[PDB]
Order: structure tokens, then C-alpha cells, then sequence
RNA sequence: GAAAGACCAAGGGUUCCUGCGCAACGUUAAUCGACGCAGGGUUAGUCGGUUCCUAAGGCGAGGCUGAAAAGCGUAGUCGAUGGGAAACAGGUUAAUAUUCCUGUACUUCUGGUUACUGCGAUGGAGGGACGGAGAAGGCUAGGCCAGCUUGGCGUUGGUUGUCCAAGUUUAAGGUGGUAGGCUGAAAUCUUAGGUAAAUCCGGGGUUUCAAGGCCGAGAGCUGAUGACGAGUCGUAGAUGACGAAGUGGUUGAUGCCAUGCUUCCAAGAAAAGCUUCUAAGCUUCAGGUAACCAGGAACCGUACCCCAAACCGACACAGGUGGUCGGGUAGAGAAUACCAAGGCGCUUGAGAGAACUCGGGUGAAGGAACUAGGCAAAAUGGCACCGUAACUUCGGGAGAAGGUGCGCCGGCUAGUGAAAAGCUCUGGCUGGUCGAAGAUACCAGGCCGCUGCGACUGUUUAUUAAAAACACAGCACUCUGCAAACACGAAAGUGGACGUAUAGGGUGUGACGCCUGCCCGGUGCCGGAAGGUUAAUUGAUG
RNA sequence: CCUUGUCGGGUAAGUUCCGACCUGCACGAAUGGCGUAACGAUGGCGGCGCUGUCUCCACCCGAGACUCAGUGAAAUUGAA
RNA sequence: GGCAUGCUUGAGGUUCUAACUCUGGUCCGUAAUCCGGAUCGAGGACAGUGUAUGGUGGGCAGUUUGACUGGGGCGGUCUCC
């Protein structure tokens, strides 16, 4: 039946994207704070 | 106003009120625009209001309030239905065009009354300052602050009675049975407003309310200690409490009003 | 075969195609592969995007509010699942085509030219621009029949035939302005309105005339003398050339006219392009008006899967996934049975025919004796006519119960269109006849009598509980006079509500009918102040 | 509660069901009281038709179980 | 005693506008009516807001609610002669 993840590239974009995460003050210290482990990839 | 014949188990009980007075298509279009749906939510996001929600789509007509036009005859195309009140609405037509809508009166599909700092004066529908009116009259939207627009007595069928006048102050006794003092410049209109077949139907079904915007209520002893204080129990409680508010506030006569601003104005508290 | 077939949207990310391979994978073997290595392969003015405009909603200069972070919001500018120009037919490929190729089209823009000429806003008006249900119609796609061409002469018994098989195709756009719908028209003066102005719209006056005018499927003609065409002829396997018939009668949609029409209350999106008006500017060059040749239409996506082994479920997983197309014979039917196009044989096989387990078929004589309980199985089931109870809110109960008829072959009587001819079909009641059996198969009501509870349709514990629980229409009590009670917020403010006591919050009971008794001591709320005690604040006196 | 109270009906026989009595341990009037047509995948009884439910099972048809070739798990276990 | 009037002060009553208030009207910034500013209209020393203090306050929170016991719950018992 219906498992909990249907797929979708605009509603993944606007809420875990870059300039989602740039706009607050919170995704800011997210940003800072993945980019200080060393990933690769930072916007999931 | 007619009875339903028992076909169904809805139709056993609805009571109907048709008009065959009222125009049949059309709004008058640049008096005419838009309306959202708000769902019982402020900007926070959060149900403030409870049982809100569903209906139907609606336009909001701009009906006139302030009848600043004077000295301007006026002459009456027609009635029409108004969703978003429970009143009819006349569509009015000056002396040069300029149409524009306003609450009907006793009055139907064309009089023309004159609507000004006095005049013709008196009809259902003429405006006119509350100094300039005898005692005993029967008016029916009341301003409050001059210039702001009708307030009191402009619903279904309302009305207010002029008892006492002097100084700035002209006392009118209000449909709940408070006695105002009102100021005296404030305008008013004579005459009683329209649909009084309003307190005579019976909607029949659970469906017919909620096509409405009034979404199901659910007691507050069929729920459990941590949602209301009436809270829960075994089998059918009491509920032992003394009965209150989800919130924790007297039901059952308790007097709230605690403005201390107004108080001057008012003669007689409604009893 | 209303999918196990085709096609769009997501989503995926080279799984598509060809050479070379078979260690690993694939529930077995593999020469095979959605698997390894190497090449190849997605062509646009019109199809989707971007560009133009907006809904919910987001962010938000200045501005208010806040210990700090920050919150809310005006101008504004983002946000489609909606609104705004234009193309279809046939050929081609190992693999792409509404994109290339031939053929006929359509729309928008720029540069000159020519003939002229009041141009102008983001601002006014007009328009764009819409609900449910229902019924009249009018077409059309499609499907059959009948002709007509090319080929055939047999299943052994019959079959040159009144036989048999196949084929009978053709678009957008042009011209056209019909079925049908809406609509008074024209002149002329004038004007407390359209936040300025207006020659535009609105209102008023006179006069002349019957109405204009605006929408609109589709038929016919043309596109098309052309393409396509069974075939035939010239390693003729692949190709090159040629190519007959290409028509009439009926039956048609859930598809277009219809954003129509009538009716009913629950009273049914915005904004821009589009048409017109004028302000400032105007230099009336510029700008506009037609006419004309001349040229242009940028950049992204185009492969393959898409009820699936390529997407969501750890898998090549009986599950889940939005929208179009949808032929034939019976049938009311997109149900059901057999089939066309098209596709597949579900990636372990071979035996033998024990108990026992699972999914099924028939049964002597009984017919609930079984069991917590007719659970389960069996039975009933169609259409037409006859016939029908207590009870009732007078609708219902009710298709109550219960019963008869039905197949083939003959006698009668084997809508369409000249303001007239065949084919669908404009009947029903009479005979004969064959079977145990005529709704002959799949398909599809068990019925009745008493009683508890809840008036009903509805909703509820995703994954052991669908109820007598929750809802409900209806009833009563009480608070709320507008900067309202109330709620969310440190606050600003927003809901309530662009509503105004025939309204709005809260608490209980739950359609309808007959009714709702006494107790104000306890506790709570409301009303009253006379007197008692009673807070900081003052500070005499000792 | 005592309790299968007592009385009538239905069955050859009825701790349930239906109708009454009232001696209500412990009904009762908007935590509503008594009636009520139509509706329930609702609770309890009774009847007709019908039957492998059952006296009591007998036989037949498929897919597994059994034998042969290929691949090849799981929980469990101080040592036998 | 009081007489007068004063000087100051409390408590009450009425009225006035100039503080504050306006989720009133029309101008301006502005092409916006949020926010200001100007002017009239209403209320007016009230409302409202700081700080000190009374009352109400399961609306909300941190917590407490013993042991012996021929199972522990009920009951009985916890010290001295």
C-alpha cells in the first residue's frame, strides 16, 4: 500500500534547498555546522 | 413560506421561505468583489474560532453605509438576495446614474424616497439626522460616531425605538432591551428592515447546515480529563464540576462585561 | 482484449540500438539478457517550458513592535493545478520525428517604401469572466449492410455460384455565415455621476424606423490533376518502376454546438493581452493609419520505462500510483461469455498417482438430530401481467407474500424520403414442432413472525473492538451594544466579521407525539448595603 | 442480590424468549420519563424452504507432501 | 460656644479645556490610507500604562501521601509500669 515517501523534485527543492536553508537564521548555523564536518554535499 | 411533503428523510421537516419578489440572475457587476475563506484562523495559523469551515463561494457586495448623497432623489430598480447577511439588499438608482446598493426597507421595487439632511420627510427609507425625528419612531440603522456608517439595528427584521431627547443626547431603547444614550448628529433611517420571515424555517438536515460554514460541535462530557474540564468518566457522568468554558470560565450567568469606558452612555442595562 | 493493448503527467537517469563476451548476477543451465567492455543514438516560429497576467500563500523597502535574536505589515515582486498568437497530411531508422523530407497552410515582429494624418498614462469605461441539476434537439467520429474492382473453384457429400476471400482511403486550412442563440435600432440636443479631464461610458429630452447587429457546430465546393493503394514487373531473398475499385443506405455516441437553454438555492475566481477615452507632454518630424516589397522568430526539454523487472515498498517483491483512447457478436449496460488490432506462456523441470493438508464436483434414506449459535455450504435470482396484510408521521410498508407466460418454424403480416421509392423498423394474436428440461450456459433477492437499543443518511480506535459509542436537525439556559463576549499572541496586531442581538460565543439534551413533580439547607452565580472584621500608605504617644 | 421468584403461552421436554403480578436489596422525569411508522453488515428468540452442518462418511478432479537431477536457508546448541 | 475670613488639607459633587485618547471624517507625503503630519468632531482629567499592595485563581507547575503484617488490602498496633 501507500508507503510514507512519494517523490517529487519542487517540494524537495523549496524546503531542504539551499536558498531555503540561507534564508533563515537557524539554516544558516545548519549550513556552517555541515559544511565544518567536511561533506560533500550539503543540500540534501 | 411553505411545508415539505415527506419523500425522503430529509425533506420530512425542512420548512422553506421563498420570494417571488426578489430578481432572479444577475448582480449589478462594478459593486461587486471578492471574498476568501478564512477557516476560523488568524495570521499566527491557529484555530481561534471553533466550528468554522466549508460553504460555498462568495462574492462581497459593497453595500452602502454612510447615504452621504443629498438633496439627490433616489428611485428603486429592484431586490435582490444577499448571501453574506441575512437581510435583502435593494439595488437604488440616483437622478444621474450612480447606482449602489443599500439595506431594503419595508419598501419594494420602486419608491423613490430622498435621502438627505431632511427631507420628504417621512417614508421607510428616508435618511435623516436622530435630532430631527419625533419620539416614539420606529428607525432602523443607527450611527454611532458621525460619519462612520450604520452599526446598530441592521439585521433581519431589526428595529429601535426613540423614547426620550434632550441636550446633545437623544435616548433610544435597542431591540435587546439596553437603553443608549446617542448623540445627536449621528444619522438614522425610519422604517424596519425587510426579510422578517427569517425566525419561521427549519433546515431538516445535518447537510443543510454544514453547505452553511458551521462545522459539527462535540460535547465537553464525551471527551477525557486532559481535553476539557468537564472531562471524562465512567459510563455517563454529571460531569461534577460547576459547568465552564474549555478555557475555565462560569457558563451559566456570569457577567463579563468590563469595558469602563462606555458606562456614561448607557441608562438602563438590558434586563 | 475497459487489459496482460496503445498514449500523456510525475518520477527515474542511458536501462534504448549494434559489435564483442558469460567469471560474478538471474532463486537451475545458458550460446540469452534490463549483466560486463567498445562504439552509436534525442534536430521545432506553431507540441510542452521560458517570456506576459494572476489565486491560495511567501518574502517585504520605508513603518510600527520587541532584552538581543526577531515578529507583523504598506508600496512593491514572486508564486499554476488556471487565464494570453499560430500545422496538419503522407514518406523515411538498425535506434528520432506534429521536430528531418516532399506537399499545401497559419500567426506575430522588425527594416525600408508609399499614401496620409492629432499622437499620448501604469489613469477612466467596455470586454475577458465562469454554479448544481435537467431536457428539447442539430451534427459528427465510428460500426454494419449493399454495390463495385483484384484473386479463387476446394472437406473427402455439395459448391461458375443468387458462391468465397480481401480491398473500397484522404487531413489542417480556404470559401461559406446554415441548425440555433442573444439583441430594439438610428438621429439630435443636454447633463449635481464615472476621485482631473473626456468627443468614451452613465442619466435625461425629442424624433424616425422595426431591426439592425453580434455569436455559431456542421453540410456542400475546394485542398487533391495529388498522395495512399491488393498487387505486378524489373541475386528480384533486399529493392527499382508500374498500380485497378476507390460508391450508395442505413445506425450512431459519455464526442462538438453549449462559456447555450430552462429551473432550483447553498447565489456561483482574479488579473492581464484585447477594444475605446482623455491628462501632462504635444513641437504636431516624432506618433498613428492602410498599402508594399525586404527579412527574422532567440534558449531549455525531446532517446527508453510509465497498473511497471527502469517509479514508491532492502529484492527481477500476488501490494500502491493522477489523466485520455477503447472495435465485433449477444446484452439496458464501460457488467458478463467468446474473439479482431496488439501482446504474452508469469526464469526450476521430469516422474509415480500413499496417508494427511488446501481449492473443488456428485450422493442412497433422513432433513438442524451438529453447535456457544443454521457459522459455513445449499437454495433464491430475468422480463411481462395478475395479485398483496397488520400498521402509519398518509409519503410509505412493498419488487410484501404468492402465481402464470417465455424455444425454433410458418398465417395473417413465409422513422428515414418530392414540399415518393429500401433499409433500421411503425404490432400483436394464430398454427405446426423438438426435447426430462426453452431467462437451457456465465450473469443474479432467501422469505416471514415477535421483541431490546439508537429517529434516520453519516463518522470512529492507519495494524485484534464498527457499536447501543461520537455526530445530527430540533429544544432550553446564559453571557455579548461594537474598539463586543471570546481566542491567539511578551507587545504591534490578526480571527470573530468587512458581520451588528431574527446576530455571535459557551454548556447540557438529542427527529416526532404526550409531558417534564416537590426541595434554596450545602456549594456556585446574581442582588444589596446598614453594621462588623480587613492591605500596603500615614506615624500621634510611650 | 436471594432466583431457574410466582402465573399463563410456545416444545415430547424451555436457567434464554413473549405476556402479566409487584413483595423497586439498588427505576423515575431535559446525566430527560414513557410511546413510536420507516430505517440498521445492531442484540435476543420462534417458523417455512433448504441443505454433507450431522447420524457416518464413500468416491472422483487439480495444486503440494513422496522419488530423481540442479541450486540450497532458518530459529536452536555445556558435552554425549 | 462659636462669629466671622484668611491661611493651608483631606473626602465628596458639578462644570471647563490644555494633557492624554479616537480600530471618526477630508487634505498632504503618495501612484499606498500601513504609518506619520496638518485641521476640524467626539470623549476628557476618566480611560489606559508603569511600580507597591489586597482578593480570586487545578487555568498551570514542582511535589508529598510511613511501617510491622504466618501474601497485602481492611482492621489492630507504634512510648512508659
Amino acid at each position: 500500500m501507500k508507503r510514507t515517501f512519494q517523490p517529487s523534485t519542487l517540494k524537495r527543492a523549496r524546503v531542504h534547498g539551499f536558498r531555503a536553508r540561507m534564508a533563515t537564521k537557524n539554516g544558516r548555523q545548519v549550513l556552517s555546522r555541515r559544511r565544518a564536518k567536511g561533506r560533500k554535499r550539503l543540500t540534501v | 413560506i411553505v411545508k415539505c411533503k415527506p419523500t425522503s428523510a430529509g425533506r420530512r421537516f425542512v420548512v422553506k421561505v421563498v420570494n417571488q419578489e426578489l430578481h432572479k440572475g444577475a448582480p449589478y457587476a462594478p459593486l461587486l468583489e471578492k471574498k476568501s475563506k478564512s477557516g476560523g484562523r488568524n495570521n499566527n495559523g491557529r484555530i481561534t474560532t471553533r466550528h468554522i469551515g466549508g460553504g460555498h463561494k462568495q462574492h462581497y457586495r459593497l453595500v452602502d453605509f454612510r447615504r452621504n448623497k443629498d438633496g439627490i432623489p433616489a428611485i428603486v430598480e429592484r431586490v435582490e438576495y444577499d448571501p453574506n447577511r441575512t437581510a435583502h439588499i435593494a439595488l437604488l438608482k440616483y437622478a444621474d446614474g450612480e447606482r449602489r446598493y443599500i439595506i431594503a426597507p419595508k419598501g419594494v421595487a420602486a419608491g423613490d424616497q430622498l435621502i438627505s439632511g431632511i427631507g420628504a420627510p417621512i417614508k421607510a427609507g428616508n435618511s435623516m439626522p436622530l435630532r430631527n425625528i419625533p419620539v416614539g419612531s420606529t428607525v432602523h440603522g443607527i450611527e454611532l460616531k458621525p460619519g462612520k456608517g450604520a452599526q446598530i439595528a441592521r439585521s433581519a427584521g431589526a428595529s429601535a425605538q426613540l423614547v426620550a431627547r434632550e441636550g446633545a443626547y437623544v435616548t433610544l431603547r435597542l431591540r435587546s432591551g439596553e437603553m443608549r444614550k446617542v448623540l445627536a448628529e449621528c444619522r438614522a433611517t425610519l422604517g424596519e428592515v425587510s426579510n422578517s420571515e427569517h425566525s419561521l424555517r427549519s433546515l431538516g438536515k445535518a447537510g443543510a447546515t454544514r453547505w452553511r460554514g458551521v462545522r459539527p460541535t462535540v460535547r465537553g462530557v464525551a471527551m477525557n480529563p486532559v481535553d476539557h474540564p468537564h472531562g471524562g468518566g465512567e459510563g455517563r457522568t454529571s460531569a461534577g464540576r460547576h459547568p465552564v468554558s474549555p478555557w475555565g470560565l462560569q457558563t451559566k450567568g456570569k457577567k463579563t462585561r468590563s469595558n469602563k469606558r462606555t458606562d456614561n452612555m448607557i441608562v438602563r442595562r438590558r434586563k
